């Protein structure tokens, strides 16, 4: 009885798999034939789909086969090899070996690509192909892929919501009749809207007023016991070049002298002339609260405050602003703060023709002395024993008042640089404001904010309403707002971009 | 007494 060798058989290619490329080639077997009877010259046999390929054993055992089809060892992943051999005698033995591969016919392609843009498909792998006569496949999220005229591949990307809980990663596998496929696997990206700087440009008027010496009358109150109004002396508020009643006062004193208020005007600081669109001082309004008994203070108190303005031909309107102050004589305790005597100032104004045009004198506020830039506010707290001093504020506008110089837009049209871009997503708002350079989603959209010379609102829609309210002596020349803004689409994308506004004077 |  012979004696039976040992068969091996080598890795079919190197990785010892069949791939879509080694499909169309003809493929060398190897291996070896080494042990018992086994001599050279034996013969060598096995069967690979179905056909039959044999060579023989060589010296030092070796064997191979010259070409093999791919295609027979991709639809055949197992297979024997038997070796036949002989015994001096002449006895015969089948030397037996056994070889797997595996068998992977598909190739991928992979790609990064915009969405809502057509693409063209480049590198794609070799042999990547539509089969028969498909020229369009659809891809799993219902994009196409498309084979044209010139031979090129193209991508029809959808647009894609880039933030909520479904990947963005779209594929598709082509198929091919010789059993190849190709997975085609597309990560579209998101896209974004561009936002672009915008310009406007608003001009505050100037225009200067002639106007005659201001006389300031108390002319009515509203309880009060003891109630005097006067023209100013030394001891009690200060002289004015006028007769009129600047002085008043009320109470019977408590300690020593009559609570009151005293208005003394700003005669020699205008020099005869007011500017339009200018925080105007009309006089210094003082509140001397001292302790007067209970019940014995006034509740509100009216002063005119008239003047004249003269026109180029001569001729002088009169006119008279009218002011209501609100009076709150509080009860005395050992809490100072609390015991404060409050005074409240009302929004008044009036309005008055000059050659052919009206003007608007409006009540601002009070403000500190010696502070032009200060504050201005309308209620003042004066501790008792103690008189606090404030310029009475107005402004002089064109018009009936109704509103302060202002410029509007939409900073999504074309404001000199182009119109924003807005990205393949759509659903684009404005989502935040602000003054400066530095924007991010905030909770200004749709409200005023301030900025270095007036307020803005900016809608969601991007129509915004900017309005001047710093007076014309603070706008210096080739003054500038700029507001930041950011607009996001349907999925969270943002760009910001800047409002600038010129604001000049003339 | 009770002053304002
Ligand atoms: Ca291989
Ligand atoms: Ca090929
Ligand atoms: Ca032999
Ligand atoms: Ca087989
Ligand atoms: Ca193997
Ligand atoms: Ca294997
Ligand atoms: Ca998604
Ligand atoms: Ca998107
Ligand atoms: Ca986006
Ligand atoms: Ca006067
Ligand atoms: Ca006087
Ligand atoms: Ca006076
Ligand atoms: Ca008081
Ligand atoms: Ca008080
Ligand atoms: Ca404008
Ligand atoms: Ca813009």
């Amino acid at each position: 009885e012979a004696t039976a060798g040992t068969v091996t058989v080598n890795a079919i290619t190197s990785d010892d798999t069949i791939d879509g490329i080694e499909l169309g080639q003809t493929i060398s077997i190897s291996g070896k034939a080494v042990g018992g009877d086994i001599s050279v010259g034996d013969v060598v046999k096995m069967t690979i789909n179905n056909t039959e390929y044999s060579t023989t054993v060589k010296a030092g055992g070796i064997w191979m086969i010259a070409g093999v089809l791919g295609s027979d060892l991709a639809a055949d992943s197992e297979f024997d090899v038997v070796v036949t051999s002989s015994d001096a005698a002449g006895n015969k033995v089948q030397s037996i070996g056994t070889s797997t591969h595996s068998v992977d016919l598909s190739a991928e392609a992979n790609f990064s690509l915009a969405e809502g843009q057509q693409h063209v498909l480049t590198n794609l792998p070799e042999g990547f192909g539509f089969p028969d006569g498909t020229t369009e496949v659809v891809t799993n999220f219902g994009g196409t892929i498309t084979l044209g005229d010139d031979g090129e591949y193209r991508y029809d990307a959808p647009v894609r919501d880039h933030g909520d809980a479904v990947s963005d990663k779209d594929s598709v596998t082509v198929t091919l009749e010789d059993g190849r496929t190709f997975t085609v696997n597309l990560d579209i990206q998101d896209s974004a809207p561009v936002a672009v700087d915008d310009q406007d440009s608003i001009v505050v008027q100037h225009e200067e007023f002639e106007v005659s010496e201001i006389a300031a009358s108390w002319v009515s109150y509203t309880h009060g016991e003891s109630v005097t109004t006067f023209d100013g002396t030394s001891d009690l508020g200060g002289v004015d070049n006028d007769s009129a009643k600047d002085q008043i006062r009320w109470g019977n004193p408590a300690e020593s002298k009559q609570s009151g208020y005293g208005f003394i005007d700003n005669d020699s600081n205008l020099e005869g002339r007011f500017d339009l669109n200018q925080d105007i001082s009309v006089g210094t309004f003082t509140h001397y609260n001292y302790p007067v008994y209970s019940g014995g203070a006034i509740t509100s108190a009216e002063m005119s405050v008239e003047f004249s303005v003269l026109d180029h031909l001569g001729v002088s309107t009169p006119v008279t602003l009218t002011v209501n102050f609100d009076h709150n004589e509080t009860p005395n305790t050992n809490d100072v703060n609390a015991s404060r005597d409050i005074v409240t100032v009302q929004n008044t104004h009036v309005t008055f023709e000059r050659d052919g045009d009206i003007y608007t004198v409006q009540i601002v506020g009070f403000r500190e002395v010696g502070n032009p830039d200060g504050e201005v506010v309308t209620s003042i707290y004066t501790n008792e024993n103690a008189a606090t001093s404030y310029e009475l504020v107005v402004r002089v506008v064109e018009g009936d008042g109704y509103s302060l110089p202002s410029t509007e837009g939409n900073i999504f049209d074309d404001n000199g640089l182009g119109a924003d871009s807005l990205g393949a997503d759509g659903s684009v708002t404005v989502v935040g404001v602000a003054v400066g350079a530095i924007v991010s989603s905030n909770e200004s959209v749709g409200h005023s904010i301030e900025g270095q010379y007036g307020n803005l609102v900016l809608n969601s829609d991007g129509s915004y309403v900017y309005d001047v309210t710093a007076s014309v002596s603070d706008i210096p020349a080739g003054a500038t707002e700029s507001f930041a803004y950011l607009i996001q689409d349907q999925d969270g994308s943002t760009s910001s971009a800047n409002l600038s506004i010129n604001v000049g004077t003339n | 007494d009770s002053t304002d």
